[PDB]
């Protein structure tokens, strides 16, 4: 398998799934200085998907793609 | 650099177990027997 | 008045020798000192686990400075199957020459002990090779022992004190500590197997001078961010590896093998690394579960009020209870002696018999001191668990904050569940002592054939669903047209059916009739244990005997003669007696692993499986004759190394025994007796000149119970360490 | 409304612009003046460690700037510790448009550092070694090549 | 009411007489709950659709002659080509996973969000039989005891297969050769002491 | 000293002052039992512990307890 059409594949249909499908169940199920949220990731996606759910969504997607990719290369190994 | 002088045991295990605890004894005796302002 | 305790005006106005006493004890119980705050009880605990960390640092340093300076390390890794390790030098000017000549042995030049706790197969197997790795290791530990001695300091002062909230904040610190603590460390221990451990095991030097310039791969990294993680998996070390040379060596870092190094008998340097890179990977993503700054993850009190049964079964539930947790320092105490208590237990049972480090399994002596050493530890883990679950329902539970929760819910069943507990003991001792006593009437009127043996059918059929085809069973991994069989045919099962099938290991040892009666003696201790843990601190706030017990706190004498006579009610006696228990059944534990050891070891399991069905067996042919090489270590005769396992073996017995003095005899009898002797100094002349400053007093009612405690649990323990090292070593040493 | 790290992001409270070069960036919220002394002098190094090496490798000096250390060291550390104590101490009690330029130089050096030490680890090649190979052969010259390829720059 | 499961006892009282394929079957009561009993009754259904696709997809099958539902997957683990109706598939494996999780998501997502229903007609009924919603009550209790049946059979599918190995119409055809030699009882495996 | 506490079960019987060897306890006037007269502890500088009062005691549960605290020469019981 090509890593980039693996790796981008998964982590364009998790970012997809994230911003369209399960987007709105998140947010509903979301909602002495080092505590505060001071940063307000603020975003102009009209869906208010910002950058950290980027990161979420982005990272889920690298992990299952990498897993596609070494499970298949198992496949034909030697002494293993 | 690292190995101790071929001595050190006769000092040390002296040091350690006769000197030290002499004057940690009388330092801590001191201590609990002395009497607040 | 006398200034010591500062932390207690109550203490240092109290004009007897009592004071010194409970000074001591109480130093540590931050909550009970005057003038203690949340915020400041919170800053005083964290500086003092600094102080923690630098003195295990200080003393993992000490231990790596004495083998390089004083140790055979470097003549050790040349023939480890027949060269004794050593642990440090002696120089005691009250040895006669006799005894200098005794204690000179495994190459040094002077009298030395033998190594039992096995740094040396450990250090090995991570690639330390020469005195200068030690060396190096060891100011590199103090090096980080000063330094966490230091942050210890700096976080006590006015500009770097955390505040409350600070000490609070759980999400936070779970997400770093399974993540950073967990995940990062495990890790950077995968880096260094791959880097230096599993290079020098196939006689390549990586040090800090080229680790550079060296590929831990033939392809270097091109797998890993192709994809093609198998690459790594390709050409291991073959069977005839001789480990720590190139000989027979392959090339993979990263394999599942499954098995035993053929020659060095422990685990593959490679499977080790594949497994602490998995678990680094697990835990990294673990510690992304709870919400911190980023508006993202888990709230844990969330997560409490959502899990409660729709039926009511529970009640509210797990409602309430991340306050109660969160609140409590006593809780969460609690929560971790439990898991690190059962982790321990964990260590021990399966670093004997899936032995991680090379050689480690050929050392007897290590292998029986290790084993003995962690499962003692787990026992005193456990009680305390239960001992400060105890000081959490008095000092911390409020019953008005957890209205209807399942926490609240326990205390009101509480009888049902020590009753229970109770008749589960009451049966195992029945019926095990029962079926012993049968078998030594059969044993003694000479009719062995008439003992009652119950074989370990349901362990057995455990033991045949993992591979082991002695029983027959054959199903699972026993059975070779199973699909569990079949889907691990190419991954693992091939060294681990190897390893399983060899019953020259401990890899799932055979067990029979002798092996059965004694797990029910296991059982039977871990469940009395757990009824007075329990019961303890279920009635710590209040009894049908005294229904105000929580206001008089976790540790009290007890509430005197009347309603019939109170002796032992509180809480921490509870725990006292408890202890008993524990060293009991960790002594049958460790019994039971010592002797189906020292069988195996001797090439005659049958000496075992015929013996151990009756108890005048144990007795006979584990303790007495394995005491003869111990009690001879001198003798009008002369005297040879074991003569300090014989003289620590009676110390043993002699502090065991002067610890019977205050658990039976009781204090009263002891103040009358010091009276006379305050007479009688007072009317001596040249000795009234000289005059005490505090009262002499005897020793109060708990603090007794505790001393004599200490002196039966440092005996108990002496004395078996002595026996079981001079009786392995003596044997295979 | 000054340019902010993120578009159309607020900038964090506890930063009001004030300090040179304040984009609004502290998503940690670490900044919650100290740090803004902290961020020159490790920026100030940069510049002065950054400059030394791309020019230390034009006049042809060598060995490699990370081999550089390859008087004898052992007494030249005691002068250093000496000698840099003094002036730190000093500048240290003294604490007790050119500013942003100053920043944005400095930060843009510190950044150009790692540059050079990943590089060096990754590729083994100099600042102006690493750069005229991307010239030459940009597709062919990259990260993606040299992380590829490491048995290759290692097989010297 | 539908009926009754056990003639001459009564229907519990949490089971609303109006409630599709209610015949007062709930000894262990674990409808007594009306919040369970709202996610039970949407379940239900569900698994009744899923389960009628699943019966007449494995009857399919092996009746057309493309083997049976155990077999189907084989293709997958031993290197072969994915056929439909005999026609062959261009995707593999690891294709079809990526296909079926962002449909299904999508699909599923969808439903869920819509908080439970479990009659959503409009587009899912475009001939409109239950459009009336006044004879729908006759057509509801239609759908739940096929549905019912549907996920009984499939359950019988599985077990009969890991007692026998063989394919439904397979192991229906041995039935009708040999009824009392060929059953449950004859097994070796159902009833361990016969 | 110790801590010594009546309660407002007593039924003025008198038997905790009867009973107390240190002489701590004693009777005073009250109107919440039929007695008229309620236990008392003025002079806990001398109490001992040795809780022979909570022995004589004849409610359910007592009323008269004793709280064991600071230890003095006095509620050491020392002679010397
Ligand atoms: C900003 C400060 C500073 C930095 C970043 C470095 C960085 C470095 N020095 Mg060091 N030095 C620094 C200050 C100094 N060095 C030296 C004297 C040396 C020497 C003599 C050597 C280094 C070497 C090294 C390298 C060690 C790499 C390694 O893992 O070797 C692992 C190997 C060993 C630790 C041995 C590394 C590039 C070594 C080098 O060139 O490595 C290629 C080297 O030989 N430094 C002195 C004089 C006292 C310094 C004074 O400030
Ligand atoms: C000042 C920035 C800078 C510049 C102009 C360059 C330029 C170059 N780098 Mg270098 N590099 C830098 C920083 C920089 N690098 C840093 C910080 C690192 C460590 C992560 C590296 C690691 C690195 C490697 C491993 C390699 C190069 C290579 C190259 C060359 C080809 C470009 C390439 O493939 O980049 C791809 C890789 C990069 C890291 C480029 C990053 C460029 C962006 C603009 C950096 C943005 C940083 C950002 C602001 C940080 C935010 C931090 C956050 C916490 C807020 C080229 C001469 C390649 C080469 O041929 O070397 C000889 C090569 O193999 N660089
Ligand atoms: C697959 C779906 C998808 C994904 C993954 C994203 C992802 C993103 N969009 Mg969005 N977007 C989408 C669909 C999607 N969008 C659609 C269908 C539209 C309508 C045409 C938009 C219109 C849109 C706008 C107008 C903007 C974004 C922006 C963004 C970014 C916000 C991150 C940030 O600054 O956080 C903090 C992020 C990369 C913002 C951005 O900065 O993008 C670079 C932004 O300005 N999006
Ligand atoms: C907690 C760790 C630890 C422990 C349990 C021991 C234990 C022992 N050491 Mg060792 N030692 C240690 C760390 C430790 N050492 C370290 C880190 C150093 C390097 C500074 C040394 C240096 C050292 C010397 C030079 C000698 C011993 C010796 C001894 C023995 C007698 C006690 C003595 O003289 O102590 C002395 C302890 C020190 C000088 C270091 C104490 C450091 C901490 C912070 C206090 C005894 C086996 C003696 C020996 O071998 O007798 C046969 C001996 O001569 N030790
Ligand atoms: C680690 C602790 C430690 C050490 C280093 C020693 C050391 C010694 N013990 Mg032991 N001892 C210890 C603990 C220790 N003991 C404990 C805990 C106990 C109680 C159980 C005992 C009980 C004990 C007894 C009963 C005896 C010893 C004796 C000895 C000596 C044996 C060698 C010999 O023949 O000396 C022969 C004596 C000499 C060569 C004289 C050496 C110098 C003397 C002791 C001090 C001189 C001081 C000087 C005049 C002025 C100060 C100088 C100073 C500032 C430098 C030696 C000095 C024997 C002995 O001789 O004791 C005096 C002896 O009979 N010990
Ligand atoms: C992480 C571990 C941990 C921590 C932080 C604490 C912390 C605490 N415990 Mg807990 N506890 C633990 C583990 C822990 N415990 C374990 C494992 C057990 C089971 C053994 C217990 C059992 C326990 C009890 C029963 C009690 C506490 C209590 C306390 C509190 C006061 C401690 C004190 O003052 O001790 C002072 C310690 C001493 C004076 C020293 C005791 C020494 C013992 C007896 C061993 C002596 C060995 C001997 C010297 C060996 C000689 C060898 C020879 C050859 C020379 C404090 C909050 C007490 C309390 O009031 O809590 C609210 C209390 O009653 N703990
Ligand atoms: C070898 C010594 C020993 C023995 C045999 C026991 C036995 C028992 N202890 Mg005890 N215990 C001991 C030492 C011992 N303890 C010590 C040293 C301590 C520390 C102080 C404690 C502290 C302790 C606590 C705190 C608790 C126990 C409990 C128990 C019971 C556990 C369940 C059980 O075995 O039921 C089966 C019973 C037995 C095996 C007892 C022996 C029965 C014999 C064989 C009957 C023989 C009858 C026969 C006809 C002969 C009669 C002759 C006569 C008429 C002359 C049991 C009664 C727990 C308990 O009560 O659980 C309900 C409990 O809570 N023990
Ligand atoms: C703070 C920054 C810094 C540091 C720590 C160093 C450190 C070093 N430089 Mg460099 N250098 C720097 C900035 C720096 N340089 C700058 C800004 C320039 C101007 C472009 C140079 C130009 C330069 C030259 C021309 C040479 C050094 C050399 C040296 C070495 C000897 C320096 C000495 O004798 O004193 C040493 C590794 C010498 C060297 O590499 O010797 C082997 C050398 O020949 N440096
Ligand atoms: C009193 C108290 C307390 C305490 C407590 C304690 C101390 C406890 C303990 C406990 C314990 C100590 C427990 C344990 C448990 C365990 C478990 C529960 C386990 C499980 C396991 C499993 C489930 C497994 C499985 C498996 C197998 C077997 C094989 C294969 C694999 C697997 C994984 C599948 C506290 C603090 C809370 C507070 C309150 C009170
Ligand atoms: C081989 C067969 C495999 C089957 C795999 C099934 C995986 C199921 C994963 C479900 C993950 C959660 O996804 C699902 O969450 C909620 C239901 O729980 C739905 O969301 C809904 O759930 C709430 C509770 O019922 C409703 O009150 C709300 O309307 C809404 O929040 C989501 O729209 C749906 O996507
Ligand atoms: C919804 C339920 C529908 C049920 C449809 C049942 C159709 C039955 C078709 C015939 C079954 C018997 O036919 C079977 O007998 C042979 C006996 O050797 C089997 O062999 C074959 O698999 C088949 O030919
Ligand atoms: S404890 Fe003893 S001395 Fe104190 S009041 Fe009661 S009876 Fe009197």
């Amino acid at each position: 398998l090509d890593p980039q059409i693996v790796i981008s594949g998964s982590t364009a249909a998790f970012l997809a799934i994230g911003r369209f499908v399960f987007l709105g169940y998140q947010r509903r199920e979301a909602n002495d200085d080092l505590q505060k949220n001071s940063t307000i990731f603020a975003t102009n996606d009209p869906a208010g998907f910002n950058i950290i759910d980027v990161a979420g969504w982005g990272a889920l997607g690298h992990a299952v793609g990498f897993a596609v990719l070494a499970i298949n290369s198992l496949q034909g190994a030697n002494l293993s | 650099p690292f190995v101790p002088p071929s001595w050190a045991p006769s000092v040390f295990v002296p040091l350690t177990g006769l000197v030290l605890p002499a004057i940690a004894m009388a330092t801590l005796f001191v201590y609990i027997e002395k009497e607040a302002p | 008045t006398k200034l010591f305790p500062k932390f207690s005006q109550g203490l240092a106005q109290d004009p007897t020798t009592r004071r010194i006493w409970y000074g001591l004890a109480m130093a540590h119980d931050f909550e009970s000192h005057d003038g203690m705050t949340e915020e400041n009880l919170y800053q005083k605990i964290f500086a003092s686990h600094f102080g923690q960390l630098s003195i295990i640092f200080l003393w993992t340093s000490g231990n790596l400075f004495h083998v390089a300076w004083q140790g055979n390390f470097e003549q050790w890794v040349t023939d480890p199957v027949h060269i004794r390790p050593i642990a440090h030098a002696i120089w005691d000017p009250h040895f006669g020459q006799p005894a200098v000549e005794a204690f000179t042995r495994g190459g040094a030049s002077g009298p030395v002990n033998i190594s039992t706790s096995g740094v040396y197969q450990w250090w090995y197997t991570i690639g330390m090779r020469t005195n200068q790795d030690l060396y190096v290791g060891s100011v590199f530990l103090a090096l980080v022992s000063a330094i966490f001695l230091f942050a210890g300091w700096l976080h006590l002062q006015p500009n770097f004190q955390p505040s409350l909230s600070w000490f609070k904040d759980a999400e936070s610190r779970l997400n770093h500590h399974l993540s950073g603590l967990f995940g990062v460390s495990s890790l950077a221990w995968t880096g260094h197997l791959v880097h230096v451990a599993i290079p020098e095991s196939r006689g390549q030097h990586v040090g800090w001078d080229n680790f550079l310039s060296v590929l831990p791969h033939p392809q270097g990294l091109t797998p890993f961010f192709t994809g093609n993680w198998a690459a790594y998996a390709q050409s291991p070390d073959t069977a005839s590896h001789v480990f720590g040379t190139a000989q027979g060596s392959g090339q993979a870092i990263l394999t599942f093998l499954g098995g035993f190094h053929p020659q060095t008998q422990s685990l593959w340097l490679t499977d080790m690394a594949h497994h602490h890179l998995a678990i680094a990977v697990i835990f990294i993503v673990a510690g992304h579960m709870y919400r911190t700054n980023f508006g993202i993850g888990h709230r844990m009190q969330a997560i409490l009020e959502a899990h409660t049964p729709p039926s009511g079964s529970l009640g509210a539930g797990h409602k309430g209870l991340f306050d109660t947790v969160n609140n409590s320092l006593h809780f969460q105490l609690g929560l971790a002696l439990a898991s690190v208590g059962t982790i321990t237990s964990l260590v021990a049972q399966h670093m004997y018999s899936l032995p991680p480090y090379a050689f480690q399994a050929i050392d007897f002596t290590t292998q029986a001191a290790l084993y003995t050493h962690h499962q003692y530890i787990a026992g005193f883990i456990m009680c305390g668990a239960f001992a400060h679950g105890a000081i959490f329902f008095i000092r911390d539970y409020d019953p008005e904050q957890n209205k209807g929760n399942v926490l609240a819910r326990m205390l009101d069943h509480k009888e049902a569940l020590i009753s229970h507990l109770s008749w589960v003991s009451l049966f195992l001792g029945f019926h095990t002592l029962g079926l012993y006593v049968h078998n030594d009437v059969m044993q003694a009127f000479g009719t062995p054939e008439k003992q009652i043996l119950i074989e370990p059918v349901f362990a057995q059929w455990i033991q045949a669903a993992h591979g082991k085809a002695l029983y027959g069973f054959d199903f699972l991994l026993s059975s070779k047209t199973s699909a569990a069989f079949a889907n691990g045919q190419s991954l693992w099962l091939p060294g681990w059916l190897d390893a399983i099938n060899n019953n020259q290991n401990s890899l799932f040892l055979t067990i029979g009739p002798g092996d059965f009666l004694v797990h029910h003696a296991i059982a039977l201790g871990l469940h009395t244990t757990t009824l007075i843990l329990v019961k303890g601190a279920l009635d710590a706030r209040g009894s049908k005997l005294m229904p105000d017990k929580k206001d008089f706190g976790y540790s009290f004498p007890c509430d005197g003669p009347g309603r019939g006579g109170t002796c032992d009610i509180s809480a921490y006696d509870a725990f006292y007696l408890a202890v008993f228990w524990m060293l009991n059944t960790i002594g049958w534990v460790t019994f039971y692993w010592h002797w189906k050891h020292l069988t195996l070891w001797q090439g005659n399991v049958a000496q075992f499986d015929e013996s151990s069905t009756y108890l005048m067996g144990w007795l006979r042919d584990y303790l007495w004759l394995n005491s003869s090489q111990l009690i001879n270590g001198y003798n009008p005769f002369g005297m040879n190394s074991l003569s300090v396992w014989a003289w620590t073996f009676l110390f043993g017995h002699l502090i065991y025994a002067t610890g019977f003095m205050f658990l039976i005899s009781w204090r009263g009898y002891w103040q009358e007796l010091i009276e006379t002797l305050v007479w009688a100094h007072e009317k001596t002349p040249l000795a009234n000149l000289v005059y005490w400053k505090d009262k002499p007093v005897a020793l109060s009612i708990v603090q007794a119970r505790l001393v004599g405690l200490a002196h039966f649990s440092v005996g108990y323990i002496f004395t078996y360490a002595a026996f079981l090292i001079a009786s392995t070593s003596g044997r295979f040493g | 409304a000054r340019p902010t790290w993120l578009p159309g992001l607020n900038p964090p409270a506890h930063l009001k612009g004030a300090l040179a070069g304040d984009n609004g960036f502290d998503p940690l919220g670490l900044g919650q003046k100290w740090y803004a002394e902290a961020e020159k002098t490790n920026g100030r190094w940069a510049m002065m460690a950054v400059a030394g090496i791309l020019g230390q490798e034009l006049l042809g000096v060598t060995p490699a700037w990370w081999e550089a250390g390859a008087i004898p060291a052992q007494a030249l550390t005691p002068i250093e510790f000496i000698v840099m104590g003094f002036l730190e101490i000093k500048r240290y009690q003294g604490f007790k448009s050119m500013a942003t330029k100053e920043v944005k130089n400095g930060r843009l050096a510190m950044v150009a550092f790692i540059g050079f030490c990943v590089q060096a680890l990754a590729t083994r090649t100099q600042p102006i070694e690493g750069l005229t190979a991307h010239l030459a052969d940009p597709f062919g010259k990259n990260i993606t090549y040299y992380l590829t390829h490491l048995p290759e720059t290692l097989g010297s | 009411k539908a009926g009754n499961w056990l003639p001459g006892s009564d229907a519990p009282a949490w089971l609303p007489d109006d409630l599709p394929g209610n015949y007062g079957f709930d000894p262990l009561s674990l409808g007594k709950e009306p919040a369970s009993l709202k996610r039970f009754t949407e379940s239900e259904v569900i698994h009744g659709r899923w389960a009628m696709l699943g019966v007449a997809g494995s009857l399919a099958v092996e009746l057309l002659g493309y083997g049976n539902w155990y077999d189907a997957p084989l293709w997958a683990v031993n290197g072969g080509k994915a056929t439909w109706f005999g026609i062959e598939v261009p995707f593999d494996l690891n294709a079809l996973l990526a296909f079926e999780f962002v449909a299904m998501a999508a699909a599923e997502g969808q439903r869920g969000d819509a908080g439970g229903v479990v009659y959503p007609g409009g587009a899912f009924d475009p001939l409109g039989f239950a459009k009336d919603s006044s004879k729908s009550g006759e057509l509801k209790l239609k759908e739940i005891k096929n549905g019912r049946l549907a996920m009984v059979a499939f359950l019988g599918f599985v077990a009969q297969h890991a007692a026998t190995g063989k394919g439904p119409i397979a192991a229906l055809g041995e039935h009708l050769a040999n009824p009392w030699g060929a059953n449950f009882a004859t097994n070796g495996i159902s009833v361990p002491f016969f | 000293a110790h801590i010594v506490k009546i309660y407002d079960t007593c039924i003025g019987c008198t038997q905790c002052v009867r009973a107390c060897p240190l002489d701590v306890l004693e009777m005073v006037p009250w109107d919440g039992c039929k007695a008229s007269q309620m236990a008392s502890a003025p002079r806990t500088e001398d109490c001992v512990g040795c809780k022979r009062c909570e022995t004589a005691c004849p409610t359910d549960f007592l009323s008269v307890r004793v709280y064991l605290g600071s230890e003095s020469t006095r509620s050491m019981g020392l002679s010397y």
